[PDB]
Order: structure tokens, then C-alpha cells, then sequence
């Protein structure tokens, strides 16, 4: 249950969906509607679709409506009848949107043609935000993409991280399993996999293909350092190389110098960092300066 | 009997939420305004007058 | 309680102010806050459209 | 009993019908009918339908009506007479709903058609929503929609998740117990299976189809992430690698950096994450920084 | 494993890509608008496109 972990198919792929929409049923937390002509101008629609004609000239100050974008993911081999989840977002100096309903909403592809129908009842949690909410199957899919899958004897299984390792083992991996020439690999990311002709076998083929084991080879050394948020993150491959650091307010528990033995793995690593008595904050810039010197056998990457 | 015509080629995006669109926006605008009865024909140059406008030295 | 508005020549009505009537004023408990409560003295609190 | 739960058939869907309406019986928590010129409109032609001819120029100032929006399900096999329950929802400046009573509102389709008429008294909770309720049976069906079911020999079982591993294994159940070729697998996601002509033999196929019993394979690894909420969510499948995290204001119970060991299944993932100390607030970024570095073995999906 | 950690390999590189996007669902933390003309031009641009004519 590995290769369904590592890879994708190719062709079946998500989409997305978007659309507009508007809130009704909040408590006075909804448009304020003077700042906002859009919310007005779409009642105003509905309602004339509706058969109710407000004269053009006339002051409306809504309370409990709040013009909302409407946001979801159309699914591989998505078929019409079936229901999606939605997230609901205001646009406009709106207050929340805790009980409110989503009306008739035609969400959208990238080629501007309706692919579902977006309609329910809003889900927010109520430090919690009350300006986006969650529907689960609030959407109807009423569109179908047509898809190559079962044409061919080619399909191709995507790597989520580009490896030639990777890549190799799990072609070996197949090869080993199901034949001699069952699968090739073309670059770090892709491999290619033969299967017969037909839409059932291709089923079973990847069926049998995607719960297969596979023995993850050892990735890059890499640090990776969000100041945004304030974390490290080291990964197993990460050494250490022997040097001096220095930084202020930290001495040895004495000197300003503190020295750092080499490190082979993990644990040696996080014991020589720990030696230092850094914050997280401090230990940022002592990465980057350990990495600018050279201690660090790593990849730093700022996130 | 008085005639407006109008004949183009209307961008959707340009027509606005009371379904107007003003004739600037209209590509290839054909407008023509005309008339006929004996107003209309009191409007149209004499046969000579046009011949001698056409043709005449000066 | 009349209210006059735009684009409208007559007034609304919005209600009747009612006042109340007790036949010993003397004898009501100032709770303080600029308010009298009936009390067993002053019983029997009379609601009257004012004038009447 | 688990195919129902995981599939749906196709041409068996719901349908979503909208409409306009006013509630009456307020206690003075209605529309203010100044600043929602449509409440007062409404009320004029249902009156001037009724019989009742207002004179255009008057101030009419209400408090026990409000305009509100209807929202329905059409459900499948639908038939004239039958009764759904229908969601309420004030649409201006209105303040509450808790007595009220909807009046005559056709419920109207995508296409503009009239499918059902609501009337009934809403229920409201009465921290809880004013604006919105609901009326179980509220609306009687009207109209019919055609269907294609009982023609052909073939109908489409749709999985709810996309999944070559479940599309094969609901097709290897549907042939052990009901034939050799009584079903085969289109894609990730559709089942086709081969059907008696007739209403009553598919009815009977479906009836024993739908109550089977299917062993669920496992599925991908999953970390759900609702920021908006708060929450986290890990399913069975997800495993750690060995890696080390520091976070601010989070250090060894000592030093800033903490390490994680590599962790196979769901228990050993939770202690290691308990052994951090972490809010989930604070889970969240750890999360996000380990699946960047690739110590998470998860798809990080934030919802 | 440590040829992977010193070198990289010719024509396998990172490329980068922007855009331009507009974040919605703030609970009244996002712009003014007042001072930021192109997010109300691109708000109107988006709501054209999807049928809705400011």
C-alpha cells in the first residue's frame, strides 16, 4: 500500500470549481449591502427570475444576505448524480455566516461552463473563523470530462518527488511482480507501465499496482526553516561537520565560542544543537550561518 | 413613415445588469434613420438641381 | 406618537404614550434610580391614556 | 449492508428546487418593509390575487411579515403527492422567525418549473439561529421527472471515492456471489453490471446488490487540516520518519529541538506527536514543516 | 548517499512560477479597497466574467 502513497495515474487528475453565489438566514451578520451593490444587484436578479420585478429606483438595505464565493474540487471520472463538498467564503464586509443557507450556485471550470450545482446548509465552528464555512455534498455534479483511460497500453505512474532511486525501485518493484517488461522508467518522475487493452483489465492491472510494496530509498539532507511560523524541520539524512558558533546572549554553560562536533546521524545532530542552548528564532540564523561556513551537509530550503 | 435600423456585433461582456449596452460598443454598427410620405420627398433634391451640382463648371 | 415622512401629507400614527394613575402618590417606593414602585399603600396601578 | 453505504446508482440522484415566499405570524420580528421594498410588493400581489386591491401610493409599515427564501430536495422516483421537508431562511433585515407560518410557494427547478408547493409552520430552535428554520413535510410534490430506469441491461454503480482497489474488489464481490459476468469496472470510480430487462428484475437485482457486504481495502494516507476550526484529523494509514522539530516555546521536558522517531502505524504516531507537547495550532505548522521536509508519509490536505 | 547531497544532475532543475489572486473568507482583516484600486477592478473583472455587470 505503498505505490498508491508514491505516485499518481496519469489522467486521473482533480479540477477545480468556482462560482458565485449569495447567503441567506444569518442573524443581522450578513452584506451591509451600501458598500456592497453586487449582493443588491444579484437579489435583484433572482428575484426577476423568480417573476418579482423591484422598480430600479429603490433603496434596499438587506441584513441577512451576504454575497458569497463558492470554491470545489471536481473529482477523477466525476459522474452526474453525484455530491461534493464546497467551502463558502464572503467577499464583502459581511460579519459571519453561522446559520446561513447557500442558494442555487452553477460552479464553474477553468472554460467558464457550469460542471455542478452548489446548494445546502453552511457548517462553521464557531479564534474560529465565521467568514468561510464548509458544506459537505452541497454540490450536484451535472457535467462529465471524457478521459482516455482504457485506450492504449501505456499508463504512466507520476512520482510525487522526482528520484531516479525512486523511480528505479519502484520499476524494479513491478518488474519483480508482474513480468519482465511490465514497467520502464522514463525520467526521475515518471514510469511507464504496459497494460492490455480494454477498460476492465487496466482496472485490475492497477488494482494489483497500487497496493504494492516498495522500500523507500534514503532521500536529500534537507532543512527546512519557516520564520513565518517559527519551526525547524530536519530530516534523517542531516550531518553535522565540526566548527565553532557564536551568537549573542549564548555562551558555553563561558565563552561566546561554542564548539560543535561532527554528527554521522539524526540523534548526534540534535544532541550538538541542543548543547548550543538556541531558540528556534536562534536557531535559524545559526543554520543559515552553519550552512553559509559549510558545517551543514544539508539542503536549506525557506518555506 | 419613419425607420431606425440598427444592425452589429455586441460583445456580452460590455452589455450591462439592465440589459442595455450603449451603440459605441457595437462593432460593426449599421444605423440608418429615414423617412418617406411627401416630407420625406420635399427633402430630396430636383433632377436638374442635382444634375447641374454634379456637372456644373463651377 | 405622529411621525411625518417623505413623499407622504399625513402623519402616521406610531402609538399611544399611557400614563399611570395611583390614587396615593405619597406612598410609592423610590427604588432610586429616577423610579417609583407600587407598594401596598399605593396598590392597584391605573393605566389611562392621558387627558381622561 | 456496505455497497449502499459505498456506491450510488446511477440515474437514482436528488435534485435541489428554490423559491420565494412570505411568513406570517410574527411577533413584531419581521421585515422592517422600509428598507425591503419586496416584502411589501409580495404582499400587495398575493392580496390583489386574493381579491384585494391596495392603492399603489400608501405607507404600508409591517412587523409580522418577513420575505423569505424556500430550499428543497426533490428526491429520487418522486411522485405527486408526496411530501419533503423544506429549509426557511429570512432574506432582509428580518429578526427572528420562531412562530411563523409559510405561506402558498412553488419550489422551482433549474429549468424554472414548478416541482413542489410549500406551506407549513417552521420549527426553530430558540446561541442558536433565529433566522433559519426548517418544516418537515412542508412541501407537496407536483410534478414528475421521466426516467430510464428499467430500460436497458445495464446500470452504473458509482463509487463515492475513486478507488481502482474498491472498483475492483465491489466487481470480484457482485461476481461471487450473482455470476460470472454480472459486473465489471469502467474506470476508478463506475461499476457497470449487467441487469434483467424489466422495472421488477432490477429492482430485485438492486435489492440483493445493495445489503452485500464488502471488505474495504486500505486507503491512501491522509492528514486533514481545518485551520478555520482548529482541528486535525490522521487516518490509519499515516506513518512518521525519523526527524527532528523545534518550534517556539516548545523545547525537550530542555533543548529546542526535539526528535521524532520513525514511527509504522497510527498509535506509534500519536505518541510521537504527544511527545512534543504541541497545541494544535501549533500541530498544524509541525505538520505543515514535516510534510515540506518528508518526515510526514501522508497527503496534507487542508479542508 | 552522499553524491545526491554534492552534486546536481544537468537539466534537472526548479523553475519558478507567479501569479496574481484574490483571497477571500477574511473575517475584516483584508484590504481597505480604498487605497488599493486593483482589487475592486479585479473583484469586478472576475464578477463580469462569471455573469454579474457592476
Amino acid at each position: 500500500e505503498r505505490i498508491r502513497d508514491l505516485t499518481s495515474v496519469q489522467g486521473v487528475r482533480e479540477n477545480s470549481l468556482i462560482g458565485y453565489g449569495l447567503v441567506v438566514g444569518l442573524d443581522g451578520t450578513g452584506d451591509q449591502t451600501t458598500q456592497t451593490p453586487f449582493t443588491t444587484q444579484t437579489l435583484n436578479n433572482m428575484l426577476s427570475q423568480l417573476g418579482i420585478t423591484v422598480p430600479t429606483g429603490t433603496n434596499m438595505q438587506l441584513k441577512n444576505v451576504a454575497a458569497v464565493m463558492v470554491t470545489a474540487s471536481y473529482p477523477p471520472f466525476a459522474r452526474q448524480g453525484q455530491t461534493i463538498d464546497v467551502v463558502v467564503s464572503s467577499m464583502g464586509n459581511a460579519k459571519s455566516l453561522r446559520g446561513g443557507t447557500l442558494l442555487m450556485t452553477p460552479l464553474k471550470g477553468v472554460d467558464s461552463q457550469v460542471y455542478a450545482l452548489a446548494q445546502g446548509n453552511i457548517l462553521v465552528g464557531g479564534v474560529n473563523q465565521l467568514n468561510g464555512g464548509r458544506i459537505t455534498n452541497g454540490a450536484i455534479i451535472e457535467r462529465e470530462l471524457p478521459t482516455q483511460f482504457g485506450a492504449g497500453n501505456t499508463i504512466n505512474l507520476q512520482l510525487n518527488d522526482e528520484d531516479f532511486t525512486m523511480a528505479q525501485q519502484i520499476t524494479d518493484a513491478i518488474n519483480r511482480a508482474r513480468g519482465y517488461g511490465s514497467a520502464t522508467a522514463l525520467d526521475a518522475r515518471t514510469v511507464q507501465v504496459r497494460v492490455p487493452s480494454g477498460n476492465s483489465s487496466q482496472v485490475r492491472f492497477l488494482a494489483d499496482i497500487q497496493n504494492m510494496e516498495v522500500n523507500v530509498t534514503p532521500q536529500d539532507a534537507k532543512v527546512v526553516i519557516n520564520s513565518r511560523t517559527g519551526s525547524v524541520v530536519m530530516n534523517r539524512e542531516v550531518t553535522l561537520d565540526s566548527c565553532a558558533v557564536a551568537q549573542g546572549n549564548l555562551s558555553v554553560t563561558g565563552g561566546s565560542l561554542q564548539s560543535v562536533r561532527s554528527s554521522a546521524n539524526l540523534n548526534s545532530v540534535v544532541r550538538a544543537l541542543n548543547a548550543l542552548g538556541a531558540t528556534p528564532m536562534d536557531l535559524m540564523s545559526i543554520l543559515q550561518s552553519m550552512q553559509s561556513a559549510g558545517c551543514l551537509r544539508a539542503k536549506l530550503e525557506i518555506i | 413613415t419613419e425607420f431606425i435600423r440598427f444592425s452589429g456585433v455586441v460583445n456580452p461582456r460590455t452589455i450591462s445588469g439592465s440589459n442595455s449596452v450603449p451603440s459605441t460598443q457595437v462593432a460593426d454598427a449599421r444605423i440608418e434613420y429615414v423617412g418617406n410620405g411627401y416630407i420625406n420627398e420635399a427633402q430630396n433634391m430636383g433632377w436638374l438641381q442635382r444634375f447641374f451640382l454634379n456637372l456644373s463648371p463651377m | 406618537v405622529s411621525v411625518t415622512q417623505q413623499g407622504q401629507a399625513a402623519p402616521v400614527q406610531v402609538g399611544q404614550l399611557n400614563l399611570t394613575t395611583f390614587m396615593n402618590d405619597t406612598g410609592l417606593e423610590s427604588i432610586g434610580e429616577n423610579l417609583y414602585i407600587e407598594t401596598q399603600s399605593s396598590g392597584a396601578p391605573n393605566e389611562s391614556t392621558p387627558g381622561l
